[PDB]
RNA sequence: CAGUACCGUGAGGGAAAGGUGAAAAGAACCCCGGGAGGGGAGUGAAAUAGAGCCUGAAACCGUGGGCUUACAAGCAGUCACGGCCCCGCAAGGGGUUGUGGCGUGCCUAUUGAAGCAUGAGCCGGCGACUCACGGUCGUGGGCGAGCUUAAGCCGUUGAG
RNA sequence: GAGUGAGGGCGCGAGCGAUAACGUCCGCGUCCGAGCGCGGGAACAACCGAGACCGCCAGCUAAGGCCCCCAAGUCUGGGCU
RNA sequence: CAGGCGGUAGGGGAGCGUUCCCGAUGCCGAUGAAGGCCGACCCGCGAGGGCGGCUGGAGGUAAGGGAAGUGCGAAUGCCG
């Protein structure tokens, strides 16, 4: 943000060799680049989004985890609708879960998870099941082959 | 009557029953009963026989009763610059008893 | 992004304050000042805790010739009279029986001399 | 923790001297003797000492070599001029301030070496001007 | 001129203990109740010996 | 009981530092009495405050005219004020101004 | 309320300055009184909440308090013992010096320093090797004669 | 993956310089430097003796010490001064 | 148990505090967090960390690992 030009003279000056207005001192002057928008985009492929949810839920079906795969709730919208497929399924608060299912009708169905997740299309969510556990999937194709 | 001996370069003279300081050795807590060697005795009224040592056969006596404090120092020099700083020296304390030879 | 001082340099010179904070008026009012006095009352006081050993020593040892100059002999001599013979220590600060109760190391001063016949 | 410590000394006194005694070679023992180091109770923090008289205090044994040999070396120079004499002179007169010269050469230092000093009558009676004990021995 | 340092409040106030408060005096004055300092005129008892203030 | 005061002025505690330690010991009418005819400024100001402290010390803590002895007092600083002056090779002398801010006690005897 | 104060011949150069509370609800009244500034008292959870109003430290400023000083040689602190006023029933724990042994500081610079060879008015705060992409040699590592995909098309609240 | 060619002081050797210098230019050896942190040296990096963390109101001993200002015989002979 | 042990540069081993991450639709907190005056108890060899009182008045962040404008006496530095 082109300087006001320089300052007072050297040998002399006002008693300081300097005289940049680089401005190496006013807070808000030339500094260091520690930012910079380029913040390192680094990745990798499905070497491992694979071996990796293995071990992982294989563990934690080594404490037990669930699959059904694909079934019926109720009415794939309500919230209490699904509950009714909660203290008739098993499931209750604390362990935590996870789940997949990608149809549209369970997506305005799960609304907000309060203890699980609700997923529609291919991500991967380990995150939060590292720190939980149950789990349910959609198809053997779905997790992919 | 006085009586003295050495904890290893510490030499001390305690009445009937004294202590406070003396580094400190092995030996479980408050209730344990042990003794080492001495050196001629203690003075006041009739004492006076050293000799040549006299550390064999007999041996003074002291009780026990450990209480282990952990007695800070603070270190430093300073030079150019180099002053190297943070570091005590702990070290140990006993708070015993004694009895006699 | 975005971390500068703070408070951190109150910490690591508060220290500084109250560790001395006793000196004379400047060298406990500028955390620098105090800085450098504290590497003084440092090489001092460890030349301190160095000292008062090689000081309390010999204030014993010459008032072990002022037992002997009184019961007759001094120092040195005394010295080895014991050492050759027989069981050797005293302790150069034990000697202390010198103020409670005397005619005790009378006796063993002579004990000192005897290996001389 | 022996303490040692003489709690509470008090001082002695004593009397020394004759026409026949040498100056200085037997003033470092005064010094060493004054500060009571011949008290048992002592730390030399402690300013104690044995009340002094040294009577005959003029012509005594005038050591060896020292007539016409011997200056007397203080008194700076303001301008460019100091102060001198030397035995024959100085040591027949003002006969105290004579032999305690040899004295004040070698002395000890700071606020103790003062204290200590003040018990140091001297002249040439005997007979000291304030009799308190004078147990003097050679 | 011109010297190199900082300074000690020490000798600051070590100068001018001798500064000091020196008191102004008070003299006599009977009638009312005056207690007027030297040759002062005021009414608080006013005088006895002029022309100046009241004397009621 | 007792309270006086002094605050927002435009000159130096120095100046009354001796207005200070001269009446701390003697009584209200004992200093009262000196300082209204001790001028050189200080004077005529802590006279106003001997009299505030007067006021409501009778008013509100109940006291009395003889009874209330000189306590002592206090001194210390306040604020200032920004001013510049002409000088040398057109040059800058400049400063501020130091300002009064000290409290005043007196009591039950 | 700054591209405003201000400077500049011009060109232009270019500033500090956020903050009561939940609500101003913002002091009525009487006493000192020049308007100022004060005090009770009041609204008020709080006026050490009150208008250079949040909490408010540091350089600095003494009122009042305790330890201390006029025989005196001092990088000044130290440690030895000892003394005097504070808490701990106690054993001893303080403070601070009395004598005395101890006492050449520091940040640079350099065969060479304590240092009248530099710099340091003093405190607060701000202050300087990251990163891009590339290259090299190591490291936890997966797969392994195999081992990796650039920008895009769909999907992505968000993920892929 | 670093530092480094401003080193010198001392000693023997040695060219140099007027066996003139806390100098030069070396070989070497060593100490500092980097060991201004011991100790002697009166006080003082480079001389002799000494290589570093505790606690110590502990003992031997090397340099170097035994009248004072601070400590260990004003020892012992013998002579010389 | 022998061992080793000043050590400027330097190059190795750890750790130490300190601001933004997720654990935070988790947990302490007006029966005080942040700040700060005091400490002469508890641990760190230290880096620092705790803990308790008191002032102080709305936020903070476990274990954990994830980032790093940070580790500030000064530079006749910059500002007040």
């Amino acid at each position: 943000a082109y300087s006001g030009r320089k300052i007072w003279p050297q040998k002399h000056t006002g008693r300081a060799r300097h005289g940049d207005i680089g401005a190496p001192i006013f807070v808000g002057g030339g500094v260091v680049f520690g930012p910079k928008p380029r913040d390192y985009s680094y990745t990798l492929p499905k070497k491992v989004r694979k071996k990796g949810l293995a071990m992982a839920v294989a563990d934690r079906a080594r404490e037990g985890k669930l699959l059904l795969v694909e079934a019926f709730a109720g009415v794939n919208g309500k919230t209490k609708e699904f509950l009714a497929w909660a203290k008739e399924a098993g499931l209750d608060g604390s362990e935590s879960v996870l789940l997949v299912t990608g149809n549209e009708l369970v997506r305005r169905a799960a609304r907000n998870l309060p203890w699980v997740v609700t997923l529609a299309p291919e991500g991967l969510n380990v995150y939060d099941i590292v720190r939980t556990e149950r789990l349910v999937m959609d198809l053997d194709a779905w997790e992919v082959f | 009557m006085f009586a003295i001996v050495k904890t290893g370069g510490k030499q001390y003279r305690v009445e009937p029953g004294l202590k406070l300081r003396v580094e400190k050795l092995d030996a479980e807590p408050g209730a344990t009963v042990e003794l080492p060697v001495l050196l001629l005795g203690g003075e006041k009224t009739v004492v006076g026989t050293p000799v040549v040592e006299g550390a064999s056969v007999v041996a003074e006596v002291l009780g026990h009763g450990r209480g282990k404090k952990i007695l800070v120092s603070k270190f430093k020099a300073k030079v150019q610059y180099r002053r190297k700083k943070g570091h005590r020296q702990p070290y140990t304390e006993l708070l015993i008893k004694e009895i006699r030879g | 992004p975005r971390a500068k001082t703070g408070v951190v340099r109150r910490r690591k010179h508060k220290k500084i304050l109250k560790l001395a904070k006793g000196y004379w008026g400047l060298r406990s009012k500028s955390f620098r000042k105090a800085r450098e006095t504290l590497f003084a009352a440092g090489n001092y006081a460890y030349a301190h805790r160095k000292r008062r050993k090689r000081d309390f020593r010999r204030l014993w040892i010459v008032r072990i010739n002022a037992a002997c100059r009184q019961h007759g002999l001094n120092y040195s001599t005394f010295i080895h009279g014991l050492k050759k013979a027989g069981i050797e220590v005293d302790r150069k600060n034990l000697a202390d029986l010198a103020v409670r109760e005397p005619q005790v190391f009378a006796e063993l001063v002579e004990r000192a001399k005897a290996a001389q016949g | 923790v022996k303490t040692y410590v003489p709690k509470q000394v008090e001082p002695r006194w004593v009397l020394i001297d004759a026409e026949g005694k040498t100056l200085g070679r037997l003033a470092t023992k005064i010094a060493t003797l004054l500060r009571g180091k011949h008290r048992p109770d002592w730390t030399p923090n402690v300013a104690m000492g044995d009340f002094v008289v040294v009577v005959n205090a003029d012509k005594i044994r005038v050591t060896g070599k020292k007539l016409e040999q011997k200056i007397y070396t203080r008194y700076s120079g303001y301008p460019g001029g100091l102060k001198k004499i030397p035995l024959e002179k100085m040591l027949a007169t003002h006969p105290e301030r004579v032999l305690e010269h040899a004295v004040k050469g070698m002395l000890p230092k700071g606020p103790l070496g003062r204290r200590l000093f003040k018990r140091l009558k001297v002249y040439a009676g005997p007979d000291h001007p304030h009799q308190a004990q004078r147990p003097e021995k050679l | 001129p011109v010297p190199k340092k900082k300074t000690s409040k020490a000798r600051r106030d070590a100068r001018r203990s001798h500064h000091a408060l020196t008191p102004p005096i008070l003299v006599p004055c009977p009638e009312c109740k005056a207690m007027k300092p030297p040759h002062t005129v005021c009414p608080e008892c006013g005088y006895y010996a002029g022309r100046k203030v009241l004397e009621v | 009981e007792a309270k006086a005061i002094a605050r927002y002025v435009r000159i130096s505690p120095r100046k009354v530092r001796l207005v200070v330690d001269l009446i701390r010991g003697k009584s209200l009418e004992e200093a009262r009495n000196i300082l209204r005819y001790t001028n050189k400024r200080g004077a005529y100001f802590v006279a106003k405050v001997l009299e505030s402290a007067a006021a409501n010390a009778v008013n509100n803590h109940d006291m009395l005219e003889d009874r209330l002895y000189v306590k002592a007092a206090y001194v210390d600083e306040g604020p200032a004020l920004k001013r510049v002056l002409p000088r040398a090779r057109g040059r800058a002398d400049i400063i501020k101004k130091r300002t009064s801010h000290i409290t005043v006690i007196l009591g039950e005897k």
